[PDB]
RNA sequence: GGGGGGGG
DNA sequence: CCTGCATCAGAGCCCGAAA
């Protein structure tokens, strides 16, 4: 069906989690020698998606006959790497934190 | 975080604003498990707020967080959305486009009002997809992939290419724009007449609408692709169909300078 | 149609109108240095004097053109609307006129030269304050206009 | 622009804006007054 | 009520319009609270979406107009008139 | 100017309707290879190449000239849009 | 401290290179080359290892850096996206599979199906000897043979349909 | 040819050395040429002497030295190094506790050296540091805007060396003092410095209501120590007011001659205004254990007397050039130097506490890094260090003489943009940028010198009673307003004042006075204008707005291979090239030994044999060819200061930014329209307006984690035709014609895990080629560029003398040259601000031509003149006409130049050659000259009833000519102005600017076309362009721009597929950057969703983000 | 806590 | 009740922009 409206509304912590594919646990980015993304860091493929299309991280499942499988060894979905543009993560706060827009 | 030409790395500011958040959350988690005094837990809890507040809207409250050894505020999500360089005004209400080009402007007294002179080397590129298709329907290349290979090197362009182009752009218009586009005739459609040389030829009568001099002005070219876009241009945006001002109702295309002088 | 220096014709009427101006101008300073009328009153009445003198020479420039040189290039281009307006032409043939101090208030002494005649260095420096003030003004304006327009589009686009 | 009655679907609002704004550069109370109004 | 153009603009229904104008966080804050739905009535909204603007060739007045040649037009009409 | 544009604005209540008809029709012919054209071999818009006259490839040129003849009909809710598609592909294949 | 976090002892080595160099420069009255650092570091250190230590120490730069001017220029705006295919590339890859299968079916699709099962249009089904023991239609060394005959029938089939040369780049 | 000089004005003094604002400033800052005792306490010396001694043990500073540069100038340019000297400092460590003293010479790093012409080389590129104008420090009194009868005194120090302070007297009646946006009763401070109620009343009493308004009893209930703590609580709440730390805060704030610095100039101006003498450059002292006032009461005293209308008390005009000074190169750099010194001192005191308080030397105590980085940052990234403008030699000379009011310490986002009456003779009123920056950036006037305190002064002649001395006194704006200063042109017999009424100024106001009344006289007219402005003949006849463009475009003239000086000069074009240093001159008298294309060797009287090598075909920052040409022949005898080689855009040592061309001034069938220009193909034929341009191309081979990049001749899949002009190792051979797509440098890179797709390996399986593992990464020629390879530079890892940034093996550079003939699109201009793009090139047979057959070079439209009011170009060509037939060039000084009767005199002499020859060799008047003459007589141009010869002379004296249209042979119905004009070819060439793009690179995040020709960018269709399509109602054109033609990835790939297959483009999909907006709003915890008619959600991600 | 060398 | 009075978010377009 066709787009006719655009709604905007608050997001519950519940719903933020409904978006999320993984909690980002580490401030790491990419490993300094593999330059591949560190797992549970800010670029982890296990959360956000494969870097290369229809190919897992360690290389066990490498093309499209598997679409949607999650590699046992490395844990990455086999889809189009375009997903790294869409898949949200999330950070579980210890203490709650106010959203400054609604404060100031 | 991308490797740019150099093997160097280049990274968006949000990553450093997230890292500051993650450290503080993580360390608060540990100070809790280790039962630290509340003056310590209080201090981190407040720093956590400020990490969240610089991520969401750095600078909004208190000192803006900066990269070490730089005075540059990190650009936070609010910064991205907002302002002249923000998402809305820089990439949603207006983008850069394909099938466009720019050159210096030159008067073309011999043009008819619906025309302009368009450099053929420009026209080659702006219409290049079309040119490839024509190139194979005749025969100057076996298929579209060889056709493109041929126009890569300037030495390997042979004269019958240009006759192929002329066929392509037949009847089609291009758009001309001179910034600042103050009103709707900052853009107007012209049937292009290919020219040697590198300069666009503008028709004398349209210079007023455009506020176009020839003291080095330049003008952008745009090629409407679909049948729909081309029909809009030819009917609604053709120079010849817009002779009157939409503001006063008076003639906009009119004699001026030499044309008056001679008459 | 061409333009050579001789095509910017100083009217004979010009010298007479200038002598008329100085004899009335010394009328005004005796009324000052004898204390009949103010220094504000005197600055005011010489400004209107030189304004009227400027107008006088402008129509002088065009009457001499129309009657004696009706096909002069400057006359033709201005008259037909091809290019130039009276006070531009007035500056080539008559006098440059009153300039303005940085503050905006005008100088009492005008530029008596024309561009054909050529300005004195002091006339040229005097006239520069106005040019520069105009150039800055226009530069701040286009931003104010640009913003205005975006507001308008924003309020009417639907 | 057409010396004739307006076609259903013309983006008048935009046109109106462009019409008022374009002379903008050349206003020497001048343009401030207009903003004030 | 008389407001000038800036405040008038920022007060339209369309939050995609106002947020893209100015005062973006304020505009977005209040809208998100209200659960505002943009009906995409004006042109900026549809520009932001890359949709086809509701003017010109995009007006619902002229958009659905059909064109048929007479040869097709009654070639079709004959097969559909009978049972 | 577009040949006969003053007449083409005579045709419509609203200028944007003219160009909708024109653009629609222009893709009608490009899809059907022009074979559904209303015009006859001497009305066909021609284009001069180096070899000689050939058909004008530009279907927007075509549609406006077609339109001027008056053999096209235009309007809203003429016919269910799906039912056109195949009877046109039936009469003039691709 | 580093956007690319690096092990704690490796940073300890990097910090040492800098202290080493700074004293070097402090006595030499000019910037040392990697060799003068390498020996000042003792055994195990050559100049290539000074050099690869510094490339590791390199910190990333901000996509939001202003390109001088500071008005209207970001570094990131100068950086092309080389991941997503361009319209030509996506068209070239489509074009290839289009005439790739319109060339297998033109001998027969069966022996082109055996070969197509060998490499894989979408899957990459490439091992070597064994699995072929199962379902192609025949036993095991025959698939390798009809591999060649499909390949060389392809190669004559292509000397006529020589439109694939261009894909060689 | 003969040159004729006009002008009655005898100039007592030549122009000063015009780069002296740069050279003298840095030389004074470094003092490298002075023995360290003898150094005065300025610049580098002053920074050291203010940073040291460093207290705890004490590190003290002995002297500094500067070594010689590790590499010479051109050597630095070649290898992308900075031209700089090693800086060493000898310091003695002294232990306060024991008595140990170890002293060593510590290396502080390198300081960049300035070249002879007053520029720098920073990583291989020339740069210029532009002087900054700002408010002089001192004490100022301005009127209170809100309260009319009141005034604010302000004390303002050097930038970043103290706070600014206001002394508003609030409605309350007390004297209030503003600091750091904080207000408080100033009398609070008064007590702190040891005042009490008697001293305030005895000194100040005269002001009935005002002096008693400062008195507040609760504050005196308190000795000076109490009041010290008083205030500290005011200004940093929460900090415990320890008597120790309140002292330190306010001391460092107010009296610390290290954290607070008024100028050396600020010190004098304060002494002069308040009528005091200052012990140092701080507002107060700490002496004998308590605070001692310096400034505050003279400042308070001055304000109260002005309040009351006491005589001798005046407001200060803050725009007056006596209260505004310039921060030259030296000052600017030493400011950055002192900052880096003070940073290094933070590291010294830190290390004077850790690590063994005895086992330490100066060497291990100092870390150079914070000084090195401070200087490197001032030079590479400061916004006053500019990429040199060396388009032509004048470009760089104007650059050095520029004055910016932006910068760290000037304006930014009318009063300061205005021409102030004190600019006269100091800052050019004409040369300034059109646009947003107008009046913020300006140029040093020609005779102006910047003095020790940084005020601009201008020369003036003293006049005694009535006779004009030859003594010249350079004068700041403040001292100028005391005197009556006569105009430069006022008439004089010998040295006596010859008019009984003289035109003079007094405080910039113009006044008529007698010769008894005059105290000084202007040196020259040139002293009021910049160098560029001074290069405009007949400037007295040009409206200023167009003279403004005449100035600035001379900066932009590109060096022509046939460059020639203008037929009408002003007399400054000789020393411009001399001070430019483009041309090369003779040191002493002597005899030329040898003359080569590459070299010229001269033997002087000294016996020495000096060899001058010549820079030939060197590429400037802007790509224009800097090239010196030998102008003397072997054996020629030469004096001191004679010229030996012409620089670029110089002809026989005169500045040559264009060519003299024969111009007719008439419309021409529409190709003249709205400033376009019509030129004759004759100019291309004889290589007029042809210029050489070199672009530089670079490429690096790097070590990658996939393996090495190698600069190869072996490139997968490419024919020998593609590689013919490549040498053995894969770089193009010197002297090859390279055109777009050609390869200049071969290079292979290892293919990423893009490991040929199964689709690809099968493909190459069939051809029996196995896919190589290296990719073609060669450096090719970009679209629209090209030329002939003239040079290659190859720098590898492991060669002697070379090691590159970490990771890169080898870097190759290829210099490509082009000879660019003039073409339609390219920009011409004259010195009067007439500018136009050449729109048409007619063949010689279409050009209007004179009756004796010679055709004009360029046709300019007259419509360009009346509204622009730049009549100087009109006189320029008249005199050009005379000179064309007489074979002369002329020197008409500005404002003292050739006047109409004088030009007619030489025009008459010219007519005899144009016409007397004609009748001589057997030809009479032409039938067509009679038809023109007929209509000219109807225009009142010729007197009726004279022979055709008599009447053509009358037209020739008006500058007009009989012209025959080459197309018809029939005459132009009127007599037309024709003459020689100086017209430059500006740097804006269409070859540089044409650009077009079908598809190309896209931005990382937004997936929208990149920008800019160099990126194969796409044009920006912005906000106002959408409005344009919106008004037109071009909904489908507009939607195309918003999708297919930008970031609608599916629709853009699909559209491209449709066109190369001949179908119409598919209706678009969702722009990727709206998808980006959604996810950024989710990143702000905002749930934005697309719905349908029935309000059911619509998934814009085609299921790809839902689980 | 908001801003700049060139072209139109 | 109203006014000072404070806190915030605005400040033209496109292209070279010489990092
Ligand atoms: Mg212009
Ligand atoms: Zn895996």
């Amino acid at each position: 069906k066709e787009v006719r409206k655009v709604r905007i509304a608050l997001a519950s912590p519940e719903k933020i989690r409904s978006w999320s594919y993984g909690e980002v646990e580490k401030p790491e980015t990419i490993n300094y020698r593999t330059l591949k993304p560190e797992r549970d860091g800010l670029f982890d493929e296990r959360i956000f998606g494969p870097i290369k299309d229809y190919e897992c991280a360690c290389g066990k499942y490498k093309r499209q006959r598997f679409e949607g499988k999650v590699c046992e060894r490395c844990g990455v979905e086999v889809t189009k790497s375009i997903v790294r543009r869409y898949r949200m993560g999330h950070i579980e706060l210890a203490t709650p934190a106010a959203h400054i827009w609604f404060v100031k | 975080m991308v490797q740019v030409d150099g093997g160097r790395f280049a990274t968006s500011d949000l990553n450093d604003l997230y890292r500051r958040l993650i450290n503080r959350n993580n360390r608060l988690k540990k100070l809790l498990a280790q039962g630290a005094p509340e003056i310590i837990i209080r201090n981190e809890k407040r720093m956590l707020q400020e990490a969240v507040d610089a991520l969401l809207d750095n600078g909004r409250r208190g000192a803006p967080v900066t990269n070490p050894g730089s005075d540059r505020p990190l650009r936070s999500l609010t910064d991205i959305l907002s302002g002249k360089q923000g998402r809305f005004r820089q990439n949603l209400l207006g983008k850069r486009v394909d099938y466009s080009g720019r050159s210096v402007i030159v008067v073309g007294p011999q043009l008819k009002l619906h025309q302009c002179g368009l450099p053929k080397r420009m026209a080659l590129e702006l219409f290049k997809p079309f040119l490839l298709k024509k190139m194979e329907e005749k025969g100057i290349a076996p298929n579209v992939k060889a056709a493109r290979r041929m126009l890569e090197r300037q030495r390997d362009i042979k004269d019958e290419v240009w006759d192929a182009l002329e066929e392509v752009i037949h009847g089609k218009v291009v758009l001309l724009n001179r910034a600042p586009t103050l009103h709707r005739l900052g853009i107007q459609a012209f049937q292009p007449v290919l020219v040697e040389g590198q300069s666009i030829q503008l028709h004398p009568l349209v210079c007023e609408a455009f506020n176009a001099d020839f003291d080095g002005d330049q003008m952008a070219v745009h090629v409407p692709l679909s049948s729909f876009a081309q029909a809009e241009a030819r009917i609604q945006m053709l120079s010849a169909h817009n002779l009157l001002s939409p503001a006063s109702g008076e003639p906009l295309a009119k004699p001026s300078r030499d044309i008056i002088l001679g008459l | 149609i061409t333009i050579g220096i001789d095509d910017a014709v100083i009217p004979e009427e010009k010298k007479q109108y200038l002598e008329e101006a100085d004899r009335k101008l010394l009328q005004i300073e005796q009324a000052y240095e004898m204390g009949f009328l103010t220094d504000r009153e005197r600055y005011d009445q010489i400004l209107q004097l030189w304004t009227e003198t400027t107008e006088k020479v402008t129509q002088a420039v065009f009457k001499n053109f129309e009657e004696n040189y009706p096909f002069n290039p400057l006359y033709v281009m201005a008259q037909s609307g091809a290019r130039g307006n009276p006070q531009q032409i007035r500056q080539l043939c008559g006098l440059r006129g009153l300039m303005q101090k940085p503050s905006g208030e005008t100088f009492e002494v005008p530029v008596r030269s024309s561009f054909r005649e050529g300005l004195t260095v002091l006339e040229y420096f005097i006239s520069s304050h106005g040019a520069r003030k105009g150039g800055a003004d226009t530069a701040l304006r286009t931003a104010d206009s640009g913003y205005l327009t975006r507001k308008l589009v924003d309020v009417t686009h639907e | 622009s057409m010396a004739r009655p307006v076609s259903i679907g013309e983006a008048v609002g935009i046109v109106a804006a462009q019409s008022i704004g374009e002379p903008g550069t050349q206003l020497t109370q001048g343009l401030p007054r207009v903003i004030e109004l | 009520l008389l407001m000038g153009v800036t405040k008038s603009a920022l007060s339209t229904k369309s939050w995609l319009s106002a947020a893209s104008f100015q005062n973006t966080t304020h505009v977005l804050t209040e809208a998100a609270i209200a659960g505002k739905k943009d009906e995409l009535i004006g042109l900026k909204e549809n520009v932001i979406l890359g949709r086809l603007i509701p003017a010109g060739t995009g007006s619902d007045f002229v958009r659905f107009t059909q064109v048929v040649d007479q040869k097709t037009l009654k070639a079709i009409e004959e097969a559909r008139k009978e049972a | 100017a577009e040949p006969g544009i003053d007449k083409l604005f005579g045709m419509v209540d609203s200028k944007y309707r003219l160009t909708v008809v024109v653009a629609k029709r222009a893709q009608q012919l490009l899809r059907h290879g022009f074979k559904n054209t209303v015009l006859e071999p001497e009305e066909r818009p021609k284009m001069q190449t180096l070899e000689g006259l050939f058909d004008d490839p530009n279907a927007v040129t075509w549609a406006m000239k077609e339109l001027l003849t008056g053999r096209l009909v235009f309007g809203e809710n003429l016919v269910p849009e799906d039912r056109l598609q195949k009877e046109m592909e039936r009469l003039y294949p691709v | 401290a580093r956007t690319i976090r690096i092990p704690v002892h490796m940073v300890e080595t990097i910090n040492k290179l800098s202290r080493t160099a700074r004293q070097l420069q402090q006595e030499l009255g000019r910037e040392p080359t990697y060799e003068e650092i390498a020996e000042a570091m003792g055994p195990g250190w050559d100049a290539k290892r000074v050099e690869e230590t510094l490339k590791i120490a390199q910190e990333p730069v901000s996509l939001e850096t202003p390109i001088g001017d500071e008005k209207d220029s970001f570094y990131g705006d100068f950086i092309p996206d080389e991941h997503l295919p361009s319209p030509v590339d996506a068209a070239t890859q489509s074009l290839l599979s289009e005439e790739l299968e319109k060339a297998l079916s033109k001998l027969s699709e069966r022996e082109a199906m055996v070969l197509k099962l060998r490499k894989g249009l979408i899957d990459g089904r490439e091992h070597t000897l064994e699995e072929v023991g199962a379902f192609f239609g025949v036993t095991r060394e025959r698939i390798r043979q009809i591999e060649n005959k499909a390949l060389r029938k392809l190669k004559y089939h292509e000397s006529r349909t020589r439109k694939l040369r261009d894909f060689l780049d | 040819m003969e040159i004729k000089r006009f002008g009655r004005i005898r100039e007592v003094i030549p122009l000063p050395p015009l780069t002296e604002i740069q050279v003298e400033s840095y030389r004074r800052a470094l003092q490298a040429d002075v023995p360290p005792e003898k150094r005065e306490n300025v610049g580098i010396q002053a920074a050291f002497r203010e940073t040291f001694p460093i207290e705890e043990l004490v590190l003290d500073f002995l002297e500094y030295r500067l070594g010689e540069p590790p590499f010479p100038q051109d050597e630095c340019r070649e290898k992308d190094l900075t031209y700089q000297a090693p800086l060493y400092a000898r310091l003695q460590l002294i232990h306060k506790d024991t008595g140990l003293i170890k002293e060593d010479e510590v290396f502080l790093g390198h300081i960049p050296l300035m070249t002879e012409d007053g520029s720098f080389i920073i990583n291989g590129a020339d740069r210029v540091i532009v002087s900054q104008i700002h408010r002089s420090p001192g004490v100022y009194f301005t009127p209170d805007p809100a309260r009319p009868g009141r005034y604010i005194a302000s004390i303002i120090p050097l930038p970043k060396r103290g706070p600014w302070i206001d002394l508003e007297v609030e409605p309350n009646g007390v004297v209030s003092m503003k600091v750091n946006k904080r207000k408080f009763p100033l009398v609070l401070l008064l007590r702190v410095l040891g005042y009490d109620q008697e001293t305030l009343a005895r000194e100040l009493g005269a002001y009935g209501e005002l002096v008693q308004g400062l008195m507040d009893e609760s504050v005196f209930a308190m000795r000076p120590e109490e009041a010290l703590i008083r205030l500290f609580t005011l200004l940093r709440p929460g900090d415990p007011p320890k008597r120790d730390k309140a002292v330190a805060y306010v001391y460092g704030l107010i009296a610390d001659p290290r954290r607070y610095d008024l100028g050396e100039a600020g010190r004098y101006k304060a002494e002069e205004k308040l009528g005091i003498r200052l012990s140092g450059r701080t507002l107060a002292r700490f002496e004998d254990g308590e605070f001692k006032d310096e400034v505050f009461l003279p400042t308070l005293r001055y304000l109260f007397a002005l309040t009351a209308g006491v005589p001798g008390h005046e407001v200060d005009d803050i725009d007056h050039l006596g209260n505004r000074r310039i921060r030259t190169v030296g000052e600017l750099m030493t400011d950055q130097f002192r900052v880096g010194l003070a940073r290094l001192a933070r590291g010294v005191r830190e290390r004077m506490l850790m690590g063994s308080e005895d086992s330490l030397t100066p060497a291990k105590l100092v870390n150079s890094r914070p000084l090195e980085a401070a200087i490197r940052e001032f030079f590479s990234r400061s916004q006053l260090s500019q990429f040199k403008d060396e388009t032509n030699p004048l470009s760089s000379l104007r650059h050095k003489r520029r004055i910016s009011a932006l910068g760290p310490g000037g304006l930014t986002r009318f009063d300061v943009r205005d021409v102030h009456r004190t600019h006269y003779g100091r800052i050019c009123p004409v040369e300034t940028p059109e646009g947003a920056n107008i009046g913020l950036i300006t140029s040093l006037a020609a005779y102006a010198r910047v003095d020790e305190l940084g005020f601009i002064r201008t020369p003036y002649r003293r006049v005694v009673g009535g006779v004009v001395t030859d003594e010249v006194v350079y004068m700041t704006a403040t001292e100028e307003d005391r005197y009556t200063i006569a105009q430069a042109n006022t008439p004089l017999e010998g040295n006596r004042i010859a008019a009984e009424r003289v035109v003079a100024r007094r405080k910039g106001e113009p006044v008529i006075v007698s010769p008894e009344e005059v105290e000084f006289m202007d040196v020259s007219p040139k002293q009021v204008f910049s160098v560029n402005t001074n290069l405009i003949p007949f400037l007295e006849h040009d409206d200023a707005n167009r003279a403004l463009m005449g100035s600035n475009m001379q900066t932009q003239a590109v060096p022509l291979i046939r460059a020639q000086a203008p037929v009408v000069m002003t007399g400054l074009e000789e020393r411009v090239v001399r001070d430019s240093l483009a041309a090369l001159y003779a040191e002493e008298d002597g005899e030329v030994a040898k003359v080569d294309g590459n070299r010229i060797v001269v033997r002087y009287e000294d016996g020495r044999l000096v060899e001058y090598p010549l820079r030939r075909f060197y590429r400037s920052n802007q790509g224009t060819a800097l090239d010196q040409r030998p102008r003397v022949v072997v054996g020629q005898r030469v004096r001191k200061g004679d010229l030996l080689a012409d620089g670029p855009a110089s002809e026989n040592g005169f500045l040559a930014l264009g060519q003299n061309v024969l111009v007719a001034i008439m419309p021409f069938d529409g190709y003249n329209f709205e400033d376009a220009i019509v030129i004759s193909e004759e100019l291309l034929k004889r290589d007029f307006y042809t210029s050489i341009h070199i672009e530089r191309y670079e490429i690096e081979a790097r070590d990658t984690k996939l393996g090495p990049e190698r600069i190869t001749r072996d490139i997968p899949h490419l024919s020998e035709a593609a590689l013919r002009d490549l040498d053995e190792e894969g770089v193009v051979r010197i002297g090859a014609e390279v055109k777009p797509g050609d390869i200049l440098v071969g290079r292979t890179s290892f293919k990423g895990e893009s490991e040929p797709t199964p689709e690809e390996r099968l493909l190459r399986s069939i051809f029996g080629e196995k896919a190589r593992d290296v990719k073609d990464t060669s450096l090719r020629v970009p679209p629209g560029e090209g030329g002939i390879v003239v040079r290659t530079v190859r720098l590898r890892r492991g060669d002697p003398g070379v090691e590159l940034k970490p990771g890169v093996r080898e870097v190759v550079r290829v210099y490509v040259a082009q000879k660019r003939k003039l073409q339609v699109g390219d920009k011409l201009a004259n010195r009067h601000g007439n500018k136009g793009v050449v729109a048409k090139i007619l063949p010689v047979e279409d050009m209007p031509h004179l009756p004796d057959g010679t055709p004009v070079d360029v046709i300019l439209n007259p419509l360009g003149v009346p509204s622009r009011m730049n009549l100087g170009q009109i006189l320029e060509t008249h005199l050009g006409l005379a000179g064309y037939f007489l074979g002369q060039r002329y020197i008409s000084p500005i404002f003292d130049g050739a006047k109409e009767p004088e030009i007619k005199e030489l025009l008459a002499q010219a007519f005899e050659v144009y016409f007397g020859k004609r009748k001589g060799e057997g030809f009479g008047v032409d039938k067509r000259e009679v038809e023109v003459l007929r209509r000219a007589e109807k225009l009142g141009l010729v007197t009726p009833g004279k022979t055709p010869e008599e009447q053509l002379k009358e037209l020739f004296l008006q500058g007009k000519v009989v012209l025959y249209d080459g197309r018809t042979g029939e005459p132009i119905e009127g007599p037309i102005v024709v003459g020689q004009m100086f017209i430059m070819k500006l740097y804006h060439m269409v070859e540089d600017k044409m650009h077009a793009r079908s598809t190309g690179p896209y931005s990382l995040i937004t997936q929208q076309p990149l920008g800019g020709k160099a990126q194969f960018g796409g044009q920006r269709f912005g906000e106002m362009e959408v409005w344009a399509l919106e008004a037109y109602g071009a909904a489908h054109t507009l939607q195309e721009m918003l999708t297919l033609k930008s970031d609608d990835i599916e629709g853009r790939n699909a559209a491209y597929e449709a066109i190369i297959k001949g179908e119409d483009v598919p209706e678009p999909s969702v722009p990727e950057s709206f998808r980006v907006l959604v996810k950024e709003l989710q990143a702000l915890a905002l749930d934005v969703q697309t719905l349908d008619e029935k309000d059911n959600p619509v998934d814009i991600f085609e299921g790809l983000a839902s689980k």
